[PDB]
């Protein structure tokens, strides 16, 4: 708690630091969530979903 | 003030090496 | 170098709120936008609407009067 | 007059894909391929498109493999200077119909059935124009008599196409059952058509909505930075002696 | 090995285009031309040259027309879609011997008779090279043996060769009655050849001479007026307090 | 050379003019020289003088 | 009155000029 | 920063002069000049190239001997 945010704010390496790993964790979280919400609006109309994906004659 | 201001900005650099370029996988 | 006599005081933006003054006054804001531009409005909408709507009577009529 | 040189506007039509967070409908693009296969791969080409690029949307590896292996494709030369045949592979392209240009001509009344691969994009409406071309063909208006070889459709440009009427009922057998109506083929060939014109959509898409809505997180982040770094002169008392 | 690898390094010949104001020998490059058209042309291409090229340089439009005209060059497809033949015209590339390299590969023993467009361009020592080459067949060094269907010709690197020995004695008949020596082909054939690869060298010597002239004369104006220039500087008397 | 100064080098026009003249008809002169040397040089070796020029069968 | 014969003098020049760029003998 | 000059200088007009004869206005001593004042440097260029380029065609006509029957 107390140890990083007096880090993050005293030194800006720490800063940098805590900048870097914010924009990958909330990069990844939103990719994450919007593939989510992507497969909840159109389902059934996959490539896996289709009843036939395997039988071609 | 200089060995930890360097540390510091290694290890910034080093985080942004693992952002930048995102080698999950390499851990091997 | 302009010479200049003036007194200004100056609050740290630390000590002030930042974004409530988007949403003050705003009946006072958006009646002076209107108050002074309705006429330009006027003058950019008018032409360009009528032009276009009698662009399209036009082309009404003349697609009614070559049918038989 | 101009009415028919023109040709009648398209209605819009409830595409699947329609939507800034909707994708293709998988099904109904290998629906649609086999529509193509057995009915518009006589006389249209799709050059830009190859079996590799229906792995992961509409068959397995193995099942466009075989379909490709089905086919006979131009090689060579060999070690003695002749060109050969062999079965095509998974980044062989869809084969043509006809030679050439010429050739296609000569087979279809001198007209050229155009390359299906960017159709939907390269029409006005192209998702909707082609669905409504393909279900319209209908007897012409009184007063309107169409020349030997062509067929009335007041979608298409003149009112008089080339192309005869080829979506009947029940002109293709689909895999999964669901019965081969005229507006059914149709539809799953103008989905077909429309995936192979945008193969991207769905990434695209995918990356619209993210970077939208990171944007706008940004774009509020720098309406407070600025108002903060403005603070200070905006609420600046000054004072001067002059009056006016 | 040692020195067999590299070959045996050609002479120098006193070709009458070497100088700085010498052009090609003309009617050495019309009989060269002959030689290529009646003995290298069954197994080399020279798909850099056009029949337009020789216009003006070893024969006449109508000339270059007729010969063009010999020759069946493909062409189409046509109305219905078909490749034809028409005869050839002034705006023709020379024909190929072979459909394609592999069937060149295959009509020689595996090896690949070259472009020879390029080719006193593409040796070091090209127009010697391939002088020395052509007249350079002879027996091998003792101890040396050729396997079969190479021949050995020093000037070659290795000295083992595909080329069978082609400039036999009267091998082609001149149109001036010019007796078709073995050497007199050869420095005919290298003629052409040079040509071929370098048909700007004239234009490109005279350009050279004129402007390397007015450009002198311009140095020394040059230099003149910079001197005229900086003579206030460099004649002027300058007193200074200082001694050591 | 004082007299042609009166007349080519008293207005700078005159001498712009002077000069675009004097590269026209110098270069005219020295491309018929380099002409005349070249064709000195040759002899004999040029197409108009093939001696079967226009007898091809 | 001198101004009237410096453009003389420049339309002279640039006349001459452009003989000499162009050199449209084969046209006139 | 400007310098605090002292000098007398006094300069002919460039079309009082002669400007081309100086070029060729006592030869010899300019040849001794560049010749006495510059043989070290022009044998610490020239002497390694020759010497290298050299001893290389020797070593390579040596080897070339050395491998013939
Ligand atoms: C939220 C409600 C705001 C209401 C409010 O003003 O406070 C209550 C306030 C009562 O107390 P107050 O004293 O007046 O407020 C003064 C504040 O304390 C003084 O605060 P301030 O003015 O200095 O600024 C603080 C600000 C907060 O600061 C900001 O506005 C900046 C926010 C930017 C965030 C960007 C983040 C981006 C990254 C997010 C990370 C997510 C995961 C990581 C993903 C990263 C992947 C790379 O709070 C806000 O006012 C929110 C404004 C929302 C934007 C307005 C857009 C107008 C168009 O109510 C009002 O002011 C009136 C409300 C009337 C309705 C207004 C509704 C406006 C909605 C727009
Ligand atoms: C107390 C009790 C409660 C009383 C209040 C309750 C009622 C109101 C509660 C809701 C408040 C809503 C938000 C505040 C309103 C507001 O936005 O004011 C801005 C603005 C502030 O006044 P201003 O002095 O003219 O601002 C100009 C300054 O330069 C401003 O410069 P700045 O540096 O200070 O701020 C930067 C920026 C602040 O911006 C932000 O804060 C970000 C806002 C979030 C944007 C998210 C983007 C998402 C994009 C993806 C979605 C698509 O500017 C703005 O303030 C907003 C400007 C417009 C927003 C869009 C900006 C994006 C660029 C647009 C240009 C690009 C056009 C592209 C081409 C389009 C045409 C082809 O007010 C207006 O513009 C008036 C028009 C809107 C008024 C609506 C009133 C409706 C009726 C309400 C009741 C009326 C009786 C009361
Ligand atoms: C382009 C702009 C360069 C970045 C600017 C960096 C900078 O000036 O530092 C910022 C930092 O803000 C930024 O914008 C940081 C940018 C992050 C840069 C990401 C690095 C990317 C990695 C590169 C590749 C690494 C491999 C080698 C300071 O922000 P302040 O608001 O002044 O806060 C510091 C004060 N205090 C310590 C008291 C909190
Ligand atoms: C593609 C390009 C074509 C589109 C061009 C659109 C923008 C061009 C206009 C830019 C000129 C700037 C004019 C402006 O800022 O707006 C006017 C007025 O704007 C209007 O009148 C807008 C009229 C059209 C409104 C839209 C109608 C519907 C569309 C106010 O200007 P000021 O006299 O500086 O006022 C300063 C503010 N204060 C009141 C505090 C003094
Ligand atoms: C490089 C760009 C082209 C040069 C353009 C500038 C020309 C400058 C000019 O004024 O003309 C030159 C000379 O012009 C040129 O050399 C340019 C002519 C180019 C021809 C047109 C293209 C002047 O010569 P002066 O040495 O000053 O002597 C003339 C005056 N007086 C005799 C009285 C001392
Ligand atoms: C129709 C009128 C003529 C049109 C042409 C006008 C331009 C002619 C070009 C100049 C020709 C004369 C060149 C100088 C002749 C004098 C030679 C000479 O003695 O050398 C000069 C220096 O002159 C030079 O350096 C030579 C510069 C010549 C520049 C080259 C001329 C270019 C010719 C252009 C012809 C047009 C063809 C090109 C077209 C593109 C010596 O100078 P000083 O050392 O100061 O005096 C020595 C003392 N004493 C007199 C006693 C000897
Ligand atoms: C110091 C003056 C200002 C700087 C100019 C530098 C001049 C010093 C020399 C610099 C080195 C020149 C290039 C060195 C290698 C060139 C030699 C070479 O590579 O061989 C070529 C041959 O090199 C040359 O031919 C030299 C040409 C020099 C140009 C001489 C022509 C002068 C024309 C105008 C007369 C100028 C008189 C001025 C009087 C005021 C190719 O020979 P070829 O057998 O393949 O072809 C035959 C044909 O003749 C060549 O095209
Ligand atoms: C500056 C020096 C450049 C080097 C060449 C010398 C000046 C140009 C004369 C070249 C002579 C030559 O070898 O060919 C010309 C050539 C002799 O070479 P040939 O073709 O081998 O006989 O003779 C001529 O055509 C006439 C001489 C050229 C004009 C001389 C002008 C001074
Ligand atoms: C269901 C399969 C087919 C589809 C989806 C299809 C699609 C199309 C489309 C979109 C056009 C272009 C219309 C325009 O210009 O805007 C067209 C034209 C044409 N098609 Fe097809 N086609 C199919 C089958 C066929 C078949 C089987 C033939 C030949 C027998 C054919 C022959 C033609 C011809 C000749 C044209 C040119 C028509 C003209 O210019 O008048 N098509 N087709
Ligand atoms: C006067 C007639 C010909 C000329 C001037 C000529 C010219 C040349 C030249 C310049 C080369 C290149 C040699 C090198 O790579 O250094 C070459 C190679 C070759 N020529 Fe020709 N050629 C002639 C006729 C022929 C004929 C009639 C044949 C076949 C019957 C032939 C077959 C070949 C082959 C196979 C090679 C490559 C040999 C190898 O790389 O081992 N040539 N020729």
């Amino acid at each position: 708690f107390e140890g990083f945010y007096k880090l993050i704010m005293r030194r800006n390496s720490v800063y940098v630091t805590f900048i870097i790993a914010g924009a990958f964790f909330g990069e990844r979280a939103v990719d994450y969530g919007v593939h989510k919400l992507w497969e909840r609006n159109n389902v059934g109309k996959r490539y896996e979903d289709i009843s036939v994906l395997g039988q071609r004659p | 003030i200089d060995i930890q201001a360097a540390a510091g900005w290694g290890i910034a650099a080093a985080a942004g090496a693992i952002w930048v370029v995102q080698p999950f996988g390499w851990i091997k | 170098p302009v010479k200049l006599k003036a007194v200004v005081y100056a609050l740290s933006p630390f000590q002030q709120k930042i974004m409530t003054g988007l949403w003050k006054d705003l009946p006072e804001k958006i009646h002076h936008k209107v108050s002074e531009n309705w006429i330009s409005a006027t003058l950019l909408v008018t032409p360009v609407v009528g032009t276009y709507w009698y662009a399209q009577y036009f082309k009404e009529q003349e697609k009614l009067e070559h049918r038989f | 007059a101009d009415e028919a040189e023109h040709g009648l506007e398209c209605p819009n039509y409830p595409w699947p894909h329609e939507g800034i967070l909707s994708s293709y409908d998988h099904a109904s693009i290998r629906r649609g391929h086999q529509v193509y296969q057995q009915v518009c791969a006589s006389c249209h080409s799709m050059s830009l498109i190859s079996y590799r690029d229906l792995v992961g949307v509409a068959y397995t590896e193995e099942e466009a493999k075989a379909m490709a292996a089905e086919i006979e494709v131009v090689d060579g030369p060999n070690d003695e200077g002749e060109m050969f045949t062999r079965p095509g592979k998974l980044s062989d392209r869809l084969p043509e119909p006809y030679s050439n240009e010429s050739a296609a001509r000569f087979a279809n009344g001198g007209a050229y059935p155009p390359d299906l691969s960017l159709v939907t994009k390269a029409r006005h409406n192209g998702q909707n124009y082609v669905f409504a071309l393909l279900t319209g063909y209908r007897d012409p208006p009184a007063g309107i008599s169409i020349r030997e070889g062509l067929h009335y459709n007041p979608y298409f440009p003149g009112g008089a196409i080339a192309m005869p009427k080829m979506l009947n009922d029940e002109a293709v057998e689909y895999e999964d059952g669901t019965p081969a109506t005229e507006a059914q083929m149709g539809k799953d060939v103008v989905s077909f058509l429309s995936w192979a014109a945008e193969p991207e959509m769905e990434e695209r898409k995918l990356m619209g909505f993210k970077w939208i809505f990171l944007l706008s997180l940004a774009l509020l982040q720098a309406a407070y930075y600025r108002r903060l770094k403005w603070s200070v002169l905006k609420s600046r008392k000054l004072v001067l002696d002059v009056v006016n």
